[PDB]
DNA sequence: GCTGACCTTTGACCTAG
DNA sequence: CTAGGTCAAAGGTCAGC
């Protein structure tokens, strides 16, 4: 059982000879597209060919014809690094949404869609993309949160108007457990830019592309994970996990800003007003 | 002769003269569910010479040659695939096995709410999550867990599994759902039982369930993983949930790009559906407390047990 | 919970 | 109103 | 861009009822 | 005579140099 080109290691006939794998390919790309031989010295076409054809191998038994480039995490990393009680947290909000509109314009493919596209997808998923930014931005701090203002918000303070329990949403689904994994920058803004890229949107002017563009995030995002982290087998599909506990934090969140809102007590810087009343 | 490939026949096989390769071919088709995608017209004519090419062509040949599908009668990690199989067919009898009827009580346009398909969908809703917790028990390690936490994780999930299933009842063409006894309803009817506003989103997810085209198994593994989540509140052992949840992913990865080698994307399209159910059962919940008033007896002990 | 533990044992 | 719109304006 | 180790799929042959 | 099952030998992919 050795192979009858170069002498290596051979599981059975192939096109007539006993064989091994690499003087298998090589001749099927051979006859597909038209010297001492050992598995040592290989690598001539006369010689490589002309043994197989010599051995016997037989061209009419080769059948007919049967971290990426267009996403990449390139992109994401320069993206992260490029713009990175109630009161204080809307300021921070209203702070970081310029930022936000500022993050959208350096995702590959975000610039050529359309005028509409634009706003509906960047003031559709606003409020999970900055509890995300800030979620990923509290991983040192225990129990408590980081604002874009260096503010630290947190225990009975953050507790203290009756919206703490939206918080510990936050630290215990999304702050402890991003820790607990340990979620590099790049992760963060693929699934950011998977939130972005919403195709789910109300209003949407051909969504297919913004699917598409979720197809690649989704393709780029889990290539990455095979490249960065080949030890972790359930790296991308527990990180996807991350979305349902985003959104359903993302709902109440907003709903609490809404009452807010139509209460007329917390004062609310006007670009922050725009996104709650469509 | 072979009526797909003009080949030399072996007999009779499935219902049309065909070769051996054709057999193993809708044999292996069928058996394993398997999708198939074509990259051209799926024009591709099948013959001697022209064989694979396509494989939606081969077996759309041998659906139009009429090759009968009801005739056809890592391994570590596949086992308790098989069982979790097993265990959602044998706690939700699949929509093509029901003998389906039909009822008229406020099918028309719509009202409030019905009393009595609010009465016979509150049997059915009882049943359903009966059986709930029976698919729960038969998950592995499920039972050898703490009774708080198992709790716990059924009263999370139970209007996930239940809208997921429901949504796996779907008929486009009628725009109807088949409950597990066979009772049909249509969209009016769905609403006039208690659905109301839900009804909407809800019938919204089934389509969206529409070109995912999952299976049984996709359908109890993702049943399994709405129901083992380590991000559920009040967990007293979250950890080791997490940890019996990740081998339920991995499985159902490597599941969803065994039956599609041409579509290497439907697994995190699979597994972003919760982020819809998330929301849907999110208001479904508190969609109870709505209908605590309009009904004039009281809520059926386990739906506001495990609902509230 | 009656139903859940009765259930469960 | 067009706060964003303009913010991607330029 | 070719290489080749590693995996999946096909189909001629087989056994049972 | 036709199911389902088997496994050598075709096909394919894609880091790594
Ligand atoms: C989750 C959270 C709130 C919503 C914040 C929103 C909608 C955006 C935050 C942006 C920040 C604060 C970014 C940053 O820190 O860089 C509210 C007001 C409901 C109260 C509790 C904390
Ligand atoms: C429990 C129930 C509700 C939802 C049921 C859903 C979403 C599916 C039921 C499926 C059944 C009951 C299937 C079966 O018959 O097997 C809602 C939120 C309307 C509130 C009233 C009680
Ligand atoms: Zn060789
Ligand atoms: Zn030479
Ligand atoms: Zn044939
Ligand atoms: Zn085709």
């Amino acid at each position: 059982h050795i192979c009858a080109i170069c002498g290596d290691r051979s599981s059975g006939k192939h096109y007539g000879v006993y064989s091994c794998e690499g003087c298998k390919g090589f001749f099927k790309r051979t006859v597909r597209k038209d010297c001492l031989i050992d598995k040592r010295q290989r690598n001539c076409q006369y010689c490589r060919y002309q043994k197989c054809l010599a051995m016997g191998m037989k061209r009419e038994a080769v059948q007919e014809e049967r971290a990426n480039e267009d996403m990449p995490v390139e992109r994401i990393l320069e993206a992260e690094l490029a713009v990175e009680p109630v009161t204080n947290i809307c300021q921070a909000a209203d702070k970081q949404l310029f930022t936000l509109v500022e993050w959208a314009k350096r995702i590959p493919h975000f610039s050529e869609l359309p005028l509409d596209d634009q706003v509906i997808l960047l003031r559709a998923g606003w409020n999970e993309l900055l509890i995300a930014s800030f979620s990923h931005r509290s991983i040192a701090v225990k129990d408590g949160i980081l604002l874009a203002t260096g503010l630290h918000v947190h225990r009975n303070s953050a507790h203290s108007a009756g919206v703490g329990a939206i918080f510990d949403r936050v630290l215990t689904e999304l702050v402890s457990k991003m820790r607990d994994m340990q979620m590099d920058k790049t992760e963060l803004g693929c699934l950011r830019a998977i939130v972005l890229f919403n195709p789910d949107s109300k209003g949407l002017s051909n969504p297919a592309e913004v699917e598409a563009l979720r197809e690649k995030v989704y393709a780029s995002l889990e290539a990455y994970c095979k490249h960065k982290y080949p030890e972790q087998p359930g790296r991308f599909a527990k990180l996807l996990l991350r979305l349902p506990a985003l959104r359903s934090i993302g709902l109440k969140c907003l709903e609490h800003l809404f009452f807010f809102k139509l209460i007329g007590d917390t004062p609310i810087d006007t670009f922050l007003m725009e996104m709650l009343e469509a | 002769p072979c009526f797909v490939c003009q080949d030399k026949s072996s007999g009779y096989h499935y219902g049309v003269s065909a070769c051996e390769g054709c057999k193993g071919f809708f044999r292996r088709s069928i058996q394993k569910n398997m999708i198939y995608t074509c990259h051209r017209d799926k024009n591709c004519v099948i013959n001697k010479v022209t064989r694979n090419r396509c494989q939606y062509c081969r077996l759309q040949k041998c659906f139009e040659v009429g090759m009968s599908k009801e005739s056809v009668r890592t391994a570590e990690l596949d086992d308790l695939t098989e069982k979790i199989r097993k265990a959602h067919q044998e706690t939700f009898p699949s929509l093509c096995q029901l003998g389906k009827y039909t009822t008229n009580s406020s099918a028309d346009h719509r009202v409030r709410l019905d009393l009595g398909l609010w009465d016979k969908f509150s049997e059915l809703a009882t049943k359903c999550i009966i059986k709930i917790v029976e698919f729960a028990k038969r998950l592995p390690g499920f039972t050898g867990l703490t009774i708080a936490d198992q709790i716990t994780l059924l009263k999370a999930a139970c209007l996930d599994i239940l809208i997921l299933r429901i949504c796996t009842r779907y008929t486009p063409e009628q725009d109807t759902m088949t409950f597990s006894d066979g009772l049909t309803l249509n969209r009016t009817q769905m609403h006039n039982a208690g659905f109301g506003p839900l009804t909407d989103l809800v019938f919204t997810f089934a389509n969206q369930l529409l070109p995912l085209e999952m299976d049984d198994t996709e359908t109890g593994l993702l049943s399994a993983i709405c129901l083992i989540c380590g991000d559920r509140q009040d967990l007293e052992e979250p950890t080791k949930v997490d940890k019996l949840q990740e081998p339920l992913l991995e499985a159902l990865k490597i599941y969803i790009r065994k039956r599609r080698p041409s579509k290497p994307h439907m697994f995190p399209k699979i597994l972003m559906k919760i982020t819809d159910l998330r929301s849907i059962s999110a208001k479904g919940a508190e969609r109870v407390i709505t209908l605590k008033m309009e009904i004039p007896g009281s809520m059926p002990p386990l739906i506001q047990e495990m609902l509230e | 919970h009656k139903i859940l533990h009765r259930l469960l044992q």
